[PDB]
């Protein structure tokens, strides 16, 4: 639902991120 | 740390923000961008779907890696429908 | 000789006797030697055909007798060849003796002294010496609680190292923390450290106290708050 929404909004149309990666046992999230 | 790749007209608005925006057109150097975009720890990369059918290999390679977070996006014309593809085979592969 | 001497101390002197024999595996190896001397053909696994009976002849000579104040108790020790119970020496012994105390290589190599593993261990007449008049009134009730909690703690431990620490509910994590604390402080006392029965029982409570009051479903309302820290 995020993906499709994104598509429509995009089509009719210092700032960096820091990503600590949380964990859920096997992969990290 | 955010990078974006695509057509200048659609992607240069991202340069208002601190986004290392590229204008790559190549099949292999798009990877070369993404590969130098891999050893620098850019958390997220935004990609116009128009550029992604070029170097499909390189985003399947880092797909298992957390960084970079490779993201497909429609350009000013439109997406190629990479969303319809990758959410469909990924849901069925697991279950 | 020893059993005859033990029977001479109990049944004709009224004394409570305890017998300890080591090694019992060596007894069988020597029992095999005189069989080949008689040229008798071995029955199973190279051991003679009367091994079970020959063991019972010197094992089943223990216990009280009506009218007499004597007592004969045996603690035979044997080394299982290459840590196997299905071997004729400890297997046949099981059909004669009531229960077994098993030492574990994994425990001794982890510094546990004595390296007794209580799960495979067993005493068939344990409840006969528990309860008021012989021991504390929570003896049986506690025993099963520590026992069931150990297995659960061991299972929490095995899942922990395969799925990570976080996959555990934090009370399964305390069951795990319980299960190693259980071995290191309760099981492991030392070969020269005596522990009287009362000191052992409230020790269990001190370890059961780690667990909250909610899971302890083997103990009743008289005993749970009469002894728990």
């Amino acid at each position: 639902e995020l993906r499709q929404a994104i598509e429509k909004e995009t089509q009719t149309a210092n700032v960096s991120i820091s990503v600590v990666e949380k964990n859920i046992m096997s992969v990290k999230v | 740390k955010i990078g974006v790749v695509g057509d200048k007209d659609s992607v240069s608005p991202f340069r208002l923000f601190g986004f290392d925006v590229q204008h790559g057109t190549t099949k292999t150097e798009i990877r070369k961008t993404i590969d130098e975009m891999a050893k620098n720890e850019y958390g997220v990369i935004y990609i116009t779907e128009q550029c992604a059918n070029l170097v499909p290999e390189t985003i399947e390679r880092y797909k298992g890696q957390l960084t970079p977070a490779i993201i497909l996006i429609p350009s000013h014309q439109g997406t190629l429908g990479i969303g319809l593809e990758e959410i469909q085979n990924s849901v069925e592969k697991a279950v | 000789m020893a059993l005859t001497a033990a029977e001479y101390l109990a049944y004709e002197k009224g004394m409570h006797v305890l017998v300890i024999m080591t090694d019992m595996t060596n007894y069988a190896e020597a029992l095999r030697e005189i069989s080949a001397a008689r040229r008798e053909v071995p029955g199973r696994r190279g051991y003679p055909g009367y091994l079970y009976t020959n063991l019972a002849t010197l094992f089943e000579r223990a216990g009280r007798i009506r009218g007499l104040k004597g007592s004969v108790t045996q603690i035979p020790i044997l080394t299982m060849p290459e840590d196997d119970k299905t071997h004729p020496i400890p297997d046949l012994t099981g059909y004669i003796t009531e229960g077994q105390i098993i030492l574990t290589r994994e425990l001794y190599k982890s510094g546990i002294q004595p390296p007794i593993d209580v799960l495979p261990s067993l005493s068939r007449l344990k409840d006969k010496g528990t309860g008021a008049g012989k021991t504390r009134e929570d003896h049986a009730a506690t025993m099963n609680q520590l026992f069931a909690a150990y297995a659960q703690g061991k299972q929490a431990k095995e899942l922990a190292v395969v799925l990570g620490e976080s996959a555990l509910s934090d009370i399964d994590k305390i069951y795990a923390k319980f299960a190693e604390r259980f071995e290191n402080e309760y099981v492991n006392q030392g070969f020269y450290t005596n522990r009287t029965i009362t000191e052992t029982l409230d020790l269990g409570w001190e370890l059961l106290a780690m667990l909250p009051r909610t899971e302890l479903k083997r103990i009743k309302d008289d005993l749970l708050d009469k002894y728990l820290p």
